DNA sequence: GTCCTATCGATCTTCGGAAGAGATTCAGAG
DNA sequence: CTCTGAATCTCTTCCCGCGCGCCGTAGGAC
């Protein structure tokens, strides 16, 4: 459990974009749920995600640089099945 | 549909008939035995849509397998029924109507256009009189009303070559007419032809509404209703009550009325009724028209019932009961509850306790999410029921779901954020909400009864926001000032007060402790009192400079109840915090200090430590109160004794004719508060003697243990305002009117009051009562006000670049100073560098904030005036720069990119609005301010100047004194001499206004006569008389025109000349003057030539921010130069100022009964005070400049709040400023497209000025206007916000005809839209939308 | 008192107010102001638009709810609209744009 | 009884608001 | 003779919730 977000907070140096990460990186463990970066203890995702932050290894840029690379799995994989069906028309 | 913007403007007919989906003719809706909605009327299923979810009226199809097809048993179309409230009908009327909004707005619009006046147009609708159009070859004007009779005449002396028509149809006739834009052209050339600036404004308002109309689209024959549309029925439902019968409907009626008499005039007219009749017909119907419309407007309300007017549209749309604030602004929201509060002080500070039984009704659908999740239940419908049922199962459901969720309180009212808070919830038997000590402050809770709201936020951003930036360990400081509001209760600082006091001799006393901890067993072991004194080792850590704890140990010479306390303490703090008996102040700085080095986590634990240790120590001390600690003081009979009797020869003079009415009073309420001063200080003497302890030997006192000592020694409760009416004497009392009882009430409440004296105590309990009841309406009204003008402001950019800013002094009035400037200047960036005291040399860097270590060094050095940033003065477009804002208040940092700074401004200033009332000194060095003096006969300093100020300065180079001194005083104390304080600075005559020469030389009565200038009295007390100078209004031209002059005369011709000036030593003289120096008679420099003899609370702030003129304006001079008179009084008196170069012939009427400090020769400023009483904010900022007006206003309103000890923050009132003058008045066209002189946004004009001189072509010139906060809100370039506000019926016709389109920026409209406000999280969103764009 | 999800009223779909009848608080102008104090956006967004007014959003907000997906749809507050009719009924145009 | 039409189309709708702001008239005013 | 003064007109406004509890078309014609 959180009783305060101050390491966050001097972590991600805005009181507002704190917010907006931990929405990310809870929504992103909630549906389609990404096993978390920590031990859990029966917490919500909420509160899982203020406890990344705090370790200081969830922020804006490490979410996009997986986001994208994500896409590039989700996009690799498409060329795999295209060249097959592309083969197995033949 | 999407959106992004809103417009507004006129609809035409064919618009409407766009918008209709039938014609409703029949005035029924439902048959009075079925239900079934009769077709063609209000109600009708084929017009507005089907009744039935899915299925046709006729019944021939109730399947989606005929979803869109059109019947034919009854002509209803089969669709969703919700489309029933979106489509709109029409009635198209049997004769024009005009709208009533355009008719009788604010002005008259319809009036307006035509230039006709409204009760001329009034006659004309109304079908009183004929108005004649296309008059022709007649003497017949373009409008030219005329009556009957009139017509009578125009019907034979003339054919048909005019044509005079009645009622809306001539108005629509003439709108028809209008060559809008050729007319704009020729009014705007002849706005030139004359200078009438009485018409001047209106002919610029009527240009400017024709030029709107011009501009948009709108044509002048839609302000003439021809089709009105009606609303979708499903709007306005008839639904029935018990039994068979349907609830009576307001709009429905007044629909009835209008088909019905549109009914009748279609019927006549098919059936030529005569003239007469038509005519009556078609007034009836606009009547009809008017009462639907804006129903109240007309002469009288209709009604159907005893006396209730019917509700109209425009009556639906305004008003409290609105929709604006009924639905859109505030609305009723699910997932909420309300229950009766106690306090659980087991709970942590981030915890509060709910009920099961509203746990499980507000997370019900998060048990569902559990019950299929665990498999438990099969649905939503097996779940639902067993959730009933109640099962010990689901409690665990519960606890398992409820474990992270926060729950949303508040109480009504909440005039501050801090009323708002998120806690982690915890289940509880009961059915009250356990709310925590500490929090109980920040919601003004009392648990006398008082009920609060819960709200369960359900998204996962709600929850991660209430956790961020509600929760209650976030909100430890408040947002107005640097104050906790995590402020001791009143029980826990009794209990540490108790703890921590030391007694002279106790149990255990003189031992030696080898720690804290040996300390507690003593107490709890019974063998030491927790007031003995006692040396304990105690050990202490100091972080260094770098951050790091140093150890430190060491004896200390304390008490028990010290060393107890100090287990709590954290590892960071001194010993001498709690080695003093903490009070309600005391402690607060402790506990403010631990979050000064601590930080936030150490400070909460901190804080919940000290209220459970508080709570446990408190009720070990049983600090009762009972009748025996109400201590009388023996001496009290004594000095009433005296006291009267002194009265009685007050009485005895006034019984022997040596004293007057008056003097008897003043002498008598005067002795009674002295002998009410001396009661009540022997009263508090008594009460602290009262513990005299023996120490081994020889009695001694000391610190009294006396429960309400105690109490009002601790701050809990009980000051000495209460104790002295508890133990001393109730003392004086005020009439209704006011006056002080001659009879002081002598009793206190330990003794009986009697009958008399209890009755006069009733006056004043049923003023307070009653102030507060009324008080509290004021004080909502000005938090709205000030919402509703500042909702815009974000800080929305890092630095604006401005180097400007605001100078911060000490405030030093009335001598002594009354606040520090540390308490100014902290939390504000520097505007520039600030220099070392001295020359050459800085100290601070010219943008850095100054923090609390920064102020500290200030306060080292002698500064005394700091420049720094203002949001007022903040360059940044349709926003607020952070770098100006400065720290916010409530973290200590600087504000982040996005905080709505607006709101948060206005609820700091109207949260104590509750708390206002709604019915030399030291010695120094003598400066002097404005003060031009000339030396008299003996040498001494005598002031020739009027707006002089004495300014004394300590040893250690501070001004630390301030005083005012009027024109004509002696300076005793001048040339910076040293004075002590209490020696007579200066010497003034306080009551009549002497006037003085420069010169010594002789004088005479030059161009004065007796009885024409002067009467010859003849002063009955001696028969030796000074002349009295006759006034303007006591004699006519024949000594009016003659203008008593007392001008120096010598025989050289001219008198002795100071260097560069050719001025004469010629004097006059004003009315009711009395002069001693006749003629032949010597006057030296400095000698008086003759003399002349001669506020609130709330509302002082209100009418402040409102900018009201004062009902005594104080009338300051403009320009510069030496000023003159005109003419004489007359009417009104006229006066004349004349600049050394410019302008000379600059008159001003001036009222006769104020005193003019100036008379024929002063030399003037602009803003130079010619009448005393309170100034102008307009005329200040008009004649000094923006700076001068906002520090006008913030120190007039910080007066308010000083006297009433409420402190608020300085910059939270500049904000409230920076919205009163945000608009500007054009003073020079330019190469702008602006108006010659027109009103324009300063934002917008600086930006335009700003390309303009980026492409060297010249640049509009402007004054910056300040309006009041009441026109300025409704002044907005948004008219969706004005409209929220108030005077909707006019703002929507103002707009209106504008053809006003709204772009959605600020908070209130996109609250109102349903949108992400462009504040905080939202603020964030539409930042990155913007920049990814 | 304490109100999950029940009677909704006619003329516009805000939930009913009271004790007797199955009603929720009424959330003033004041708790606006004061969550316009703090950042929070997407708690009066949720608050006006998914609990009280938008018709459609507030089943698929309970439909996720159950599901424990925690995600709102905001939509548009269904009173809104309906204070355009009421304006619309007048001689006045008030509509929407897209640019 | 039902169901109708119309709404002081022969009265007097309350006198215990204050104020504050414009808007609209008037008044010596040259 | 109107102009540019005041003076005299009408209109707008007045804290937040919360509970009880009643009380809620009318007269006239077939
Ligand atoms: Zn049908
Ligand atoms: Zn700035």
């Amino acid at each position: 459990a959180r009783v305060t977000v101050q390491d966050a907070v001097e972590k991600i140096g805005n009181r507002f974009d704190l917010v907006l990460v931990a929405a990310r990186r809870a929504r992103q463990m909630q549906v389609g749920g990404k096993d978390p970066l920590v031990p859990e203890e029966n917490d919500k995702t909420t509160v899982i995600a203020l406890r990344e932050i705090e370790e200081g290894l969830i922020n804006n840029q490490i979410l996009d640089v997986r986001e994208r690379q994500e896409q590039q799995e989700q996009e690799a994989a498409e060329l795999q099945a295209v060249t097959a069906i592309a083969e197995g028309r033949r | 549909e999407e959106f992004d913007a809103i417009k507004i403007a006129l609809a035409s007919p064919d618009m409407i008939r766009s918008w209709s989906f039938g014609e409703v003719k029949k005035p029924e809706t439902i048959n009075y035995r079925t239900f079934k909605p009769e077709r063609d009327g209000l109600f009708c299923a084929r017009i507005f849509g089907p009744v039935k979810d899915y299925e046709c009226l006729c019944g021939k199809y109730k399947r989606l397998k005929h979803r869109g097809v059109i019947c034919e048993k009854c002509g209803v179309e089969v669709t969703q029924t919700k489309v029933r409230r979106e489509r709109m009908g029409h009635i198209e009327l049997a004769s024009p109507t005009a709208h009533i909004w355009f008719l009788k707005s604010l002005p008259s619009r319809i009036g307006l256009l035509l230039d006709m006046p409204l009760r001329d147009i009034e006659r004309v609708l109304y079908f009183e009189s004929y108005v004649v159009i296309e008059g022709g070859m007649t003497n017949l004007e373009r409008q030219q009303i005329l009556t009957e009779e009139q017509y009578l005449d125009a019907l034979e002396e003339f054919g048909d070559e005019f044509d005079a028509k009645m009622g809306a149809e001539a108005i629509q006739a003439l709108l028809k007419s209008m060559d809008l834009e050729q007319e704009c052209e020729q009014l705007r050339e002849e706005l030139n032809e004359t200078n009438s600036e009485t018409k001047r404004k209106k002919l610029t308002k009527r240009i400017k509404l024709l030029e709107a109309f011009v501009q948009s689209g709108n044509k002048p024959e839609w302000m003439i209703l021809t089709v009105l549309p009606v609303l979708p029925p499903d709007l306005r439902p008839l639904v029935p009550l018990d039994g068979g019968r349907f609830a009576t409907s307001d709009l429905n009626d007044l629909y009835r009325r209008v088909i019905n008499r549109n009914n009748r005039l279609k019927r006549l007219l098919d059936l030529a009724a005569p003239d007469i009749i038509v005519r009556n017909e078609k007034r009836m119907l606009q009547e009809a028209v008017d009462a639907l419309l804006d129903n109240g407007r007309r002469g009288r309300a209709i009604t159907g019932s005893n006396k209730r007017p019917l509700k109209s549209l425009a009556d639906m749309i305004k008003g409290k009961q609105g929709r604006f604030r009924q639905n859109l602004l505030g609305k009723r929201v699910d997932y909420s509850g309300r229950s009766v509060i106690t306090v659980g002080p087991y709970l942590r500070l981030h915890q509060c306790g709910l009920p099961k039984k509203m746990a499980l009704e507000l997370f019900k659908p998060f048990i569902y999410g559990k019950l299929e999740l665990r498999g438990l239940a099969t649905t939503i419908k097996a779940a639902k029921k067993m959730v009933e049922r109640e099962e010990a199962v689901v409690w665990d459901i519960l606890d398992e779901v409820i474990r992270e969720h926060p729950v949303l309180l508040n109480r009504a009212p909440t005039l501050h954020r801090l009323g708002i808070q998120a806690f982690e919830p915890v289940l509880i038997e009961g059915k009250a909400i356990q709310l925590h000590p500490l929090v109980c402050a920040a919601y003004n809770a009392d648990f006398d009864g008082d009920q609060m709201a819960v709200h369960v936020p359900l998204t996962l951003e709600a929850q991660l926001e209430a956790r961020a930036l509600m929760m209650s360990t976030n909100n430890i400081l408040s947002p107005a000032n640097g104050e906790p509001i995590i402020v001791p209760s009143q029980d826990v600082v009794l209990g540490l007060y108790y703890m921590t006091r030391d007694c002279v001799n106790a149990k255990g006393e003189g031992m030696v402790l080898t720690g804290p901890k040996e300390a507690e067993r003593l107490y709890r072991s019974g063998l030491a009192s927790l007031h003995a004194r006692v040396k304990v080792r105690i050990t202490e850590y100091e972080k260094d400079a770098n951050g790091e704890l140093v150890a430190k140990t060491s004896l200390k010479d304390t008490t028990v109840g010290r060393a107890i306390l100090w287990m709590i303490v954290p590892k960071g703090l001194p010993y001498s915090i709690v080695n003093q008996a903490l009070g309600k102040k005391a402690i607060s700085k402790m506990l403010n200090t631990c979050y000064r080095i601590l930080g936030l986590k150490p400070t909460v634990i901190f804080a919940d430590q000290i209220m459970y240790t508080g709570f446990a120590y408190a009720a070990r001390s049983g600090a009762s109160v009972g009748i025996d600690d109400m201590v009388i003081p023996e001496k009290k009979h004594e000095i009433i004794s005296e006291a009267e009797a002194e009265v009685a020869e007050i009485q005895e003079q006034f019984q022997s004719g040596l004293v007057t009415a008056g003097e008897r009073y003043n002498k008598v309420i005067d002795i009674w508060a002295a002998a009410n001063d001396r009661v009540s200080k022997a009263m508090m003497d008594n009460l602290q003697t009262e513990t005299v302890i023996n120490r081994d030997g020889q009695e001694e006192k000391q610190v009294s243990f006396n429960s309400i000592y105690m109490m009002a020694d601790s701050g809990a409760r009980g000051s000495a305002a209460q104790i002295r009416q508890l133990a001393g004497m109730r003392g004086l009392m005020a009439k209704p009117d006011g006056s002080i009882i001659e009879t002081p009430i002598t009793a206190n409440f330990r003794e009986g009051l009697n009958v008399l004296q209890y009755f006069i105590s009733t006056h004043g309990a049923r003023k307070g009562l009653a102030d507060t009841a009324l008080k509290t309406a004021n004080s909502g009204y000005l938090t709205r006000r000030l919402v509703d003008v500042a909702q815009d402001l974000v800080v929305t950019e890092d630095d604006c670049g401005t180097h400007e800013g605001i100078m911060m002094t000490p405030v030093i009035e009335g001598g002594d100073v009354k606040e520090p400037l540390r308490d100014r200047v902290l939390g504000r960036v520097t505007a520039e560098d600030v220099l070392k005291p001295g020359t050459a040399d800085i100290l601070v860097p010219r943008n850095t904030l100054l923090h609390e270590q920064w102020c500290d060094l200030l306060e080292e050095n002698s500064v005394d005036a700091v420049k720094v940033r203002s949001v007022v003065s903040c360059d940044t477009d349709f926003g607020v720069c952070a770098h100006c804002y400065g720290r916010d208040l409530a973290r200590g940092h600087i504000i982040n990119k996005g905080e709505a700074i607006g709101v948060i401004a206005a609820q700091s200033i109207g949260e104590p609005g509750t708390q206002l009332t709604m019915r030399v000194k030291n010695k120094g060095s003598i400066k002097l301010s404005n003060v031009k003096s000339v030396v008299n006969s003996s040498g001494k300093l005598v002031i020739t100047s009027r707006n002089t100020e004495l300014k004394l300065i300590d040893e250690f180079g501070r001004t630390k004194e301030s005083y005012k001194v009027p024109y004509g005083a002696v300076l005793a104390k001048g040339d910076g001499e040293q004075v002590a304080g209490g020696e007579t600075v200066a010497n003034w005559d306080p009551h009549t206004m002497p006037v003085i020469t420069e010169v010594s030389g002789f004088v005479r009565f030059t161009d004065m006569i007796d009885g024409q200038t002067i009467t010859r009295q003849t002063d009955e007390l001696t028969g030796l008389s000074s002349l009295v100078v006759l006034d303007s209004a006591e004699r006519t031209a024949g000594g009016k025109d003659l203008r008593p002059a007392l001008k120096i005369v010598d025989a050289q011709g001219n008198d002795v000349l100071i260097p560069g000036t050719d001025m004469p030593a010629q004097y006059f003289l004003p009315g009711k003057a009395i002069v001693q120096l006749e003629d032949g008679v010597q006057i030296s420099s400095g000698d008086t030539l003759a003399r002349i003899p001669q506020t609130g609370g709330l509302p002082r702030v209100a009418d402040l921010f409102e900018a009201r003129r004062p009902k005594e304006p104080a009338i300051l001079a403009e320009i510069s130069g030496i000023v003159s008179f005109g003419k004489e009084t007359k009417g009104k008196r006229r006066l004349v100022i004349t600049p050394v170069d410019g302008s000379d012939p600059y008159e001003e009427m001036i009222p006769k009964w104020r005193q003019l400090n100036v008379f024929e020769g002063e030399r003037v400023e602009r803003g130079d005070v010619i009448s005393d009483g309170p100034e102008a904010p307009h005329d200040i900022l008009r004649l000094r400049g923006v700076h001068a007006v906002t520090r006008y206003i913030v120190n007039e309103v910080q007066d308010v709040y000083r006297l009433q000890g409420v402190k608020i923050n300085d910059k939270h009132i500049e904000v409230i400023v920076r919205q009163m003058l945000r608009k500007a008045t054009i003073v020079n066209a330019g190469s702008s497209d602006f108006l010659e002189g027109e009103q324009v946004e300063y934002s917008r004009v600086k930006i335009a000025n700003r390309e303009l001189e980026a492409n060297g072509k010249v640049g509009a010139t402007y004054s910056r206007d300040l309006l009041g906060i009441t026109k300025a809100s409704l002044a907005t370039e948004s008219f969706i916000s004005a409209a929220s506000f108030q005077e909707t019926t006019r703002v929507l016709t103002e707009a209106a005809v504008a053809g006003k389109r709204d772009e959605l920026r600020g908070l209130k409209e996109n609250v109102i839209v349903g949108r992400l406000i462009p504040a905080g999280t939202g603020y964030a969103y539409h930042q990155d939308r913007m920049r990814r764009r | 008192h304490a109100r999950s999800t029940g009677s909704y009223s006619l003329v516009t779909q805000q939930p009913l107010g009271g004790k007797a009848q199955f009603g929720g608080q009424r959330f003033g102008e004041m708790e606006v102001w004061a969550l316009e104090a703090y950042g929070a956006a997407y708690t009066l967004q949720e608050m006006l638009t998914v609990k009280s007014d938008d018709v459609n959003g507030r089943t698929k907000m309970y439909k996720n709810i159950v599901d424990g997906n925690h995600q709102m749809e905001p939509g548009m507050p269904e009173s809104f609209n309906v204070l355009l009719k009421e304006i619309r009924s007048l001689g006045i145009n008030i509509e929407l744009e897209d640019e």
